């Protein structure tokens, strides 16, 4: 048990003990990047490997070589927070040692001079936070793990759809990590074909010739030998007795003076056995049987030196005679069978256009680069460079592994390039598949599916950078003078830096972390994608790959995937899942040895798991843990059934391991249909944090893990006592056993305060601990947004009643009491970042000055002298945050305006008002302001006020650091001096600064005093340098874009509570949009007179089958019951005994549950606090499939004083009369998603317009109008409304004349239209006429 | 040609200065009034395809 658990304990139903507890949920993200940037003294993946690949770069024969020595990553320029404020990227400089050697010309190899250029800088590579996030521009970002076809070889079918003759087809595909694809495929004529990439089809054998195999060796490779002897005269044959299987006698089969088979009798196992036991090696055959036989090798006349027959040719009765008289004793033929061993390769040769290696290479080179004249060196170079070059081709480790394994080889590791043996063996396996032995794999199987992560992808993009730098290095080493240039002048920065910057900045897999929510973060960071580079597209791959595979078990969550255009192309990572050593997916299991279930954990990959019979997470074992029944539900290969008692090899670790963290947070999930569960876990991530993090009343027991693992909270590094608790920071005094000897210590935690999240919500940490409190190591020191006391609260639980209320709940609609909007619980704090840009126009520079043409004193009031709004001033729509004015001279007015000016004597300014003002309708308070200035431009008044302020605050903070730290150290010196020379009152008298002189008796304690001395001084100077650095960082001008002189960013905090039109939802996939906000007066209430917060619609429950939301209600009610009781017993102030008794009773609850409990806990001070927290309601945990049962819920309702039905009497708050029938009332945990209506709402009358084609377009974030499409037009066409349509597509939109001539009539009170011609068609006319086409408008 | 020289200076001073030279750095390295960098540095840029 822990210390914050003594504060609050969640009551846990469920039986199954957890043999393994949930690991770090962020494991994948951090591990990957941990592998990428790291020093590995070998070829294992990392910057080292990608370096060793392309390097060393040598010139072309010129013997000028550039070799790579070692690299390093410099300390980050700005740390995370600073990088977030300013908007730069959090990255490290990459400094790599390059050694330039020049070989003496006409060597034995030795170097004239080798200049070692010390660490030339190439690029700045981004860094991953402790939370697995990257900051690109002032913004946290996540790189999604990728799921693709693993490198290796693969065998597929494509039966059915091709050709509609059936017969299937069989294909092999060699997919390397890098390099061209190698494809083999059959056809309806059983001719084997090969194609490189997706390119032109070539007869298979044509590649073999390029490996230097004559026809004879191809035949010798793919077929066996049928021996023919002419001995004495007329035709014997060698007979392997198995050859006659699946065939019928063509003649009398007889040898050894005994006739085994007669013509017309199919040769069966009997005949074959007779031949085998009588051992017939040689039989006599007719000269006519070789009429169809295919000769193996070449045959020439020994005398005339002429070719009798070429290899692979069909013999004839005459050809036999022609080669027999030449003195040929033996003839080798192919062993061919249309059932067992197929004659494919032979016909493949029959379609082969080539003869010799060079010819094949010609056809290949003319295939890959067609139309241009082929050359010998060209064909050779290309073909050798395709699959055989260390440069252009790699399957790497996973590739070679899966390759060799799928080829049934021994070696698990080998070369990254193909060999003749490789290609040949692949062809062999394909031919074997067509022959009937062996099966085709499937793409969806997770054994053929591989997971990449941030590290690998970043490695690849950096690899591209390194190759594009390689070309440059070789390009320069060409003409180079000797000792002048060094490994700087060649190697650039921008190519590499942009190679990585392009990746992290914009990529389909790199995105802005979804942080509105601790669940959203952690569920984004565990994610898979089959999209992007190396993957498929939504438009390409169909249902199969998307569909849930049996191999998804324990690895990919079945129920959490997006609902949109890409379904199952994302999924999510399962709870207990892990990335395999080779990069596959493996899931925890429990080993069953003999008849016992062992608690030893075992990790099995998708293929590892295949043959084993695995037991169930939910099964009954007891005592020694032997299976209670004689047969139990299990799953062995791809399916599930009842399995014998001792058969099963393994068992599921937990009940949750099938799902993900999102699904594992849904209570009573087993009772919900999969569609609504999907929708539920999909929406649970959209929950905006509330103002008061509440807690789920109805839980799971995962929420704690999500809260802690996600970095939103603040977790103790080391256990100790709290010295100080501020809303700003938290200072903990470390225990000695956990404490390092030197630098004494205290752990100081600087809490994140109100700041802008990625979703424009607020992220703010609050302290959960008090002054002088015991804290265990690994305990929550502070709550993040939407986290309560170390658990995950994504929303708030409330009293809910299921019953139709005056149709205000009509579809999914939600009817909420005024009690809720008053309590401000569902209220949310949004943090927006607004910016003002001072640019340079040819008319002049723009001023941030507070002097603005045409504004009242009320407008210039909220701004200081410099033109920026004061921190803390509450603003609304139209208020000026930053005064900005840009020059535009000579307005060039008109006559009447000139008259007006003549009468009113006003000087029309040469300056225009560009000032940044709060967007219309939004309102809030200003929590911060930043000013970025071009380095060298004079900082205005405001920016200087701010700079001085920040300097002072910096000095104050650093000084605080050094002070608490120093006191912390001297407090330890005081304690060590007291051993061996203790003087109590004597020591604390003299000045503390003079303490270091005092020594001790001979012992190690003197050396400890030494340690504290050293570290003390270290801290003392480190303070100095830190203050210096901070000051310089504050004062330095931030680098800005072209033309921008300065930038002012204002940070607003808006508070929006709740209003009709907002979206709210439970965890069960039940949506709703709040309809009306109803007075507490009109609210349904019970006999006790307590109104219900929310009134739902029962009709929503039966159709969409989610019954969990009802269970969740019931138990929820019961939970609150346990609270209310306690809430009375505390308000009764009974005593420790009564409370303790009742709480214990609650935590026990009938029989058979795994929770355990108290009175190991302090009877007074600890218990009363527990009850104190419980009084809101009693938090309950419902494990995913292990969850609570009806009887348990009713039993807990009995303890609650509340009915079993879960329904009570309710009265209409209006008439006061009772509602007929009982209605269900309970507590349902509810989330406010951020769809909030003051975001969604838009309206436009006359806005800006697009330049290219004149059409309505928002330029101000004053929205463009709605898009009227084809279907809407049709809908207008069905109705007889012509004028509505015409005005829709002419005057209201596209007509440049029509819109204004309209507006004037609209204000004049005349409703008409003088339409003219739409500008789209007008432009199209020109576009058509811009060609050789004349398009005219006729007649009149 | 001016733009090209401006590129050369960048290439040398980039790893030499450890990050990149300040916008005014190559300015003194170049013979002319040296604020011109910005001006030049602007006009050098090719217009982005409107179809991007
Ligand atoms: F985890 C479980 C639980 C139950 C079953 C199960 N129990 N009984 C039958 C099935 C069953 C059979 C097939 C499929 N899908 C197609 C997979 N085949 C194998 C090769 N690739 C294509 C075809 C499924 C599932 F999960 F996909 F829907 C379940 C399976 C796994």
């Amino acid at each position: 048990y822990s210390y914050t658990e003594k504060k609050r304990i969640r009551k846990d139903f469920g039986k199954r003990p957890q043999v393994l507890d949930v690991p770090y949920l962020l494991s994948i993200q951090l591990d990957s990047f941990q592998k990428f940037i790291e020093q590995d003294p070998e070829g294992q993946y990392g910057l080292e490997a990608a370096f060793r690949s392309v390097f060393p770069i040598q010139s072309y024969s010129g013997n000028s070589e550039l070799q790579y020595v070692s690299y390093r990553l410099g300390e980050p320029v700005f740390d995370v927070q600073e990088c977030q404020i300013r908007g730069v990227t959090y990255s490290a400089p990459l400094r790599v040692k390059l050694r330039l050697v020049i070989y003496e010309r006409e060597a034995p190899e030795g170097t004239v001079k080798d200049i070692k250029e010390q660490e030339v800088y190439m690029g700045e590579i981004p860094l991953m936070t402790d939370n697995g996030t990257f900051v690109i521009n002032g913004t946290e970002r996540v790189i999604v793990s990728q799921l693709h076809r693993s490198p290796g070889v693969f065998f597929d079918s494509d039966k059915g759809k091709t050709h509609s003759s059936g017969k299937v087809l069989y294909n092999a595909r060699i997919i390397p990590y890098r390099g061209s694809w190698l494809d083999f495929e059959f056809d309806p004529k059983d001719n084997l074909f090969v194609r490189i990439d997706r390119r032109r089809k070539l007869p298979a054998t044509i590649i073999l010739r390029a490996l230097n195999y004559t026809t004879e060796q191809i035949l010798d490779l793919f077929f066996e030998k049928v021996i023919f002897e002419i001995r004495d005269n007329k035709l014997q044959m060698e007979l392997v007795p198995e050859r006659l299987r699946g065939e019928t006698a063509s003649f009398d089969i007889e040898a050894n003076g005994k006739v085994y088979v007669e013509k017309g009798r199919r040769i069966t196992a009997r005949h074959i056995r007779q031949l085998e036991k009588d051992d017939v090696k040689l039989i006599e055959v007719p000269v006519e049987y070789i009429a169809g036989k295919v000769v193996a090798k070449d045959y020439i006349d020994e005398s005339t030196g002429e070719l009798i027959c070429a290899a692979n040719m069909e013999l004839s009765l005459d050809l036999l005679a022609k080669l027999s008289q030449s003195g040929h004793k033996r003839i080798e033929t192919l062993f061919t069978n249309d059932l067992d061993h197929g004659p494919y390769i032979s016909e493949t040769l029959r379609v082969d256009p080539t003869n010799d290696r060079l010819s094949a290479l010609v056809e290949i080179y003319r295939m890959m680069r067609p139309g241009e004249p082929p050359t010998r060196e060209a064909a050779e170079s290309l073909f050798e460079n395709l699959f055989f070059s260390e440069d252009r081709y790699d399957l790497s480790a996973v590739g070679r592994m899966k390759f060799n394994r799928s080829l049934l080889r021994e070696e698990i590791e080998g070369s990254g390039i193909l060999s003749k043996d490789d290609i040949i063996d692949v062809m062999k396996k394909l031919i074997d598949i067509r022959n009937g032995k062996g099966e085709v794999d499937d793409i969806d199987h997770l054994g053929n599916r591989r997971i990449r992560s941030v590290g690998e992808m970043a490695e690849n993009q950096f690899r591209v950078g390194l190759v594009r730098v390689e070309r440059a290095v070789k390009e320069r080493l060409s003409l180079g003078d000797l000792d002048t240039l060094m490994p700087q002048d060649m190697i650039n920065a921008k190519p590499i830096s942009a190679a990585v910057k392009e990746f992290f900045g914009s990529s389909q897999l790199s995105q802005f972390m979804d942080q509105n929510n601790p669940l959203s973060e952690i569920t984004h960071k565990r994610r898979i994608s089959a999209l992007g580079p190396g993957g498929l597209t939504r438009e390409r791959a169909g249902f199969e790959v998307r569909d849930v595979h049996p191999t998804h078990y324990g690895r990919v969550c079945p129920i959490e995937t997006p609902e949109g255009p890409n379904i199952g192309l994302i999924n999510s990572l399962s709870v207990y899942a892990q990335t395999n050593e080779y990069g596959f997916l493996e899931t925890p299991y429990r080993k069953v040895t003999d008849g016992v279930v062992t608690d030893e954990i075992h990790y099995l990959s998708a293929i590892e798991e295949g043959n084993y019979v695995i037991a169930q997470a939910n099964s009954n074992l007891d005592e020694e843990g032997h299976f209670v029944e004689d047969l139990v539900t299990c799953r062995s290969k791809g399916e599930s059934s009842l399995f014998s008692r001792d058969q099963v090899d393994y068992m599921d670790v937990s009940t949750q391991q099938v799902v993900s963290v999102g699904a594992s947070l849904i209570p009573f999930l087993e009772h919900d249909d999969a569609n609504r569960a999907l929708m539920g876990a999909n929406m649970q991530r959209q929950a905006v944090p509330t103002l008061r993090a509440d807690k789920p009343l109805v839980g799971t027991g995962m929420e704690r893990a999500v809260a802690v693992d996600s970095g939103v909270t603040a977790v103790a590094k080391r256990g100790g006592v709290v010295q100080y608790v501020d809303a700003s920071r938290i200072v903990i005094k470390v225990n000695e056993d956990e404490m390092y000897p030197g630098e004494a210590g205290i752990d100081i935690y600087n809490l994140t305060k109100y700041t802008r999240s990625n979703q424009n919500t607020c992220i703010n940490q609050m302290p959960c601990v008090s002054l002088g409190e015991p804290v265990e190591r690994g305990d929550v020191l502070a709550d993040g947004p939407s986290t309560d006391l170390g658990e995950l609260a994504l929303g708030q639980n409330m009293r809910v009643a299921f019953m139709p209320w005056n149709g205000y709940n009509f579809e999914d609609s939600i009817l909420v009491s005024e009690r809720v909007v008053q309590e401000d619980r569902f209220t949310t704090i949004h943090i927006q970042e607004l910016a003002c840009v001072s640019r340079d126009t040819k008319l002049g520079p723009e001023e941030i000055t507070a002097d603005i043409p045409n504004v009242g004193e009320a407008a210039l009031s909220k701004l200081d002298e410099s033109g920026i709004v004061y921190i803390g001033a509450e603003v609304t729509g139209g208020d000026i945050l930053v005064g900005k004015v840009t020059p535009k001279g000579e307005t060039q007015l008109t006559p009447e305006e000139k008259l007006l000016r003549a009468i009113f004597g006003e000087k029309a300014s040469d300056v225009k008002d560009s000032s940044l003002r709060v967007p219309n309708g939004v309102s809030g308070t200003v929590i911060d302001v930043q000013v970025f200035t071009r380095d060298g431009v004079e900082k205005d008044k405001r920016a200087l006020e701010i700079e001085e302020m920040q300097l002072k605050q910096a000095k104050k903070d650093l000084s605080e650091e050094l002070q608490i730290l120093e006191a912390g150290l001297f407090s330890r010196i005081r304690a060590v001096l007291v051993a061996g020379g203790v003087e109590a009152e004597k020591l604390d008298k003299l000045p503390r600064d003079r303490w270091l002189e005092l020594g001790l008796t001979d012992e190690e304690k003197q050396n400890q005093l030494e340690q504290l001395a050293e570290q003390y001084d270290e801290l003392k100077h480190e303070f100095e340098k830190k203050l210096e650095a901070k000051r310089r960082k504050i004062t330095q001008g931030d680098d800005l874009a072209p033309g921008v002189l300065k930038i002012v960013k204002v940070y607003l905090a808006v508070k929006r509570r709740i209003q009709p039109g907002d979206k709210m939802a439970g965890r069960h996939g039940n949506k709703g949009v709040i309809s009306k906000i109803n007075p507490i007066e009109d609210m349904p209430y019970d006999e006790n007179g307590t109104p219900v917060d929310i009134v739902l619609n029962p009709l929503g429950v039966p159709s969409r089958m989610n019954i969990g939301q009802i269970l969740e209600t019931h138990l929820g009610m019961a939970a609150k019951g346990i609270g209310d009781k306690i809430n009375a017993m505390l308000k009764q102030q009974q005593e420790v005994a009564k409370l303790r008794e009742f709480i214990q009773r609650a935590y026990d609850l009938g029989a058979d549950v795994r929770q355990k409990v108290d009175l190991s806990t302090f009877s007074d001070e600890e218990v009363m606090r527990l009850a104190e927290n419980l009084r809101k309601g009693m938090p309950i945990a419902t494990p995913v499939f292990d969850g609570a049962k009806e009887a348990e819920i009713k039993e807990l309702l009995k303890l609650g004083d509340l009915p079993t039905s879960g329904q009570i009497r309710l009265y209409d708050g209006r008439t006061g009369e009772q509602f007929e029938r009982p209605v269900t009332v309970g507590y349902m945990y509810m989330l406010k998603l951020n769809h909030l209506v003051d975001d969604k709402m838009h309206a436009r009358s006359t806005g800006s317009y697009s330049l290219v084609t004149q059409q309505p377009l928002g330029g101000k974030a004053q929205f463009g109008g709605q898009r009227f499409g084809e279907m809407e037009v049709w809908a207008l066409e069905a109705y007889g409304a012509a004028y509505t349509l015409q005005e829709m597509l002419t005057v209201k939109s596209d007509d440049v004349n029509g819109r204004t001539k309209m507006y004037k009539n609209i204000v004049d009170g005349n409703h008409q239209m003088e339409p003219g011609m739409p500008e789209s068609f007008n432009v199209l006319l020109k576009e058509i006429r811009s060609l050789g086409i004349n398009i005219e408008l006729e007649d009149e | 040609e001016t733009i090209n020289k401006l590129n050369r200076i960048s290439r040398q001073m980039l790893q030499e200065m450890g990050r990149e030279p300040t916008p005014e750095e190559l300015a003194e390295r170049m013979l002319m009034p040296e604020d011109k960098i910005r001006k030049v540095l602007k006009i050098a840029k090719e217009p982005i395809s409107m179809e991007t």
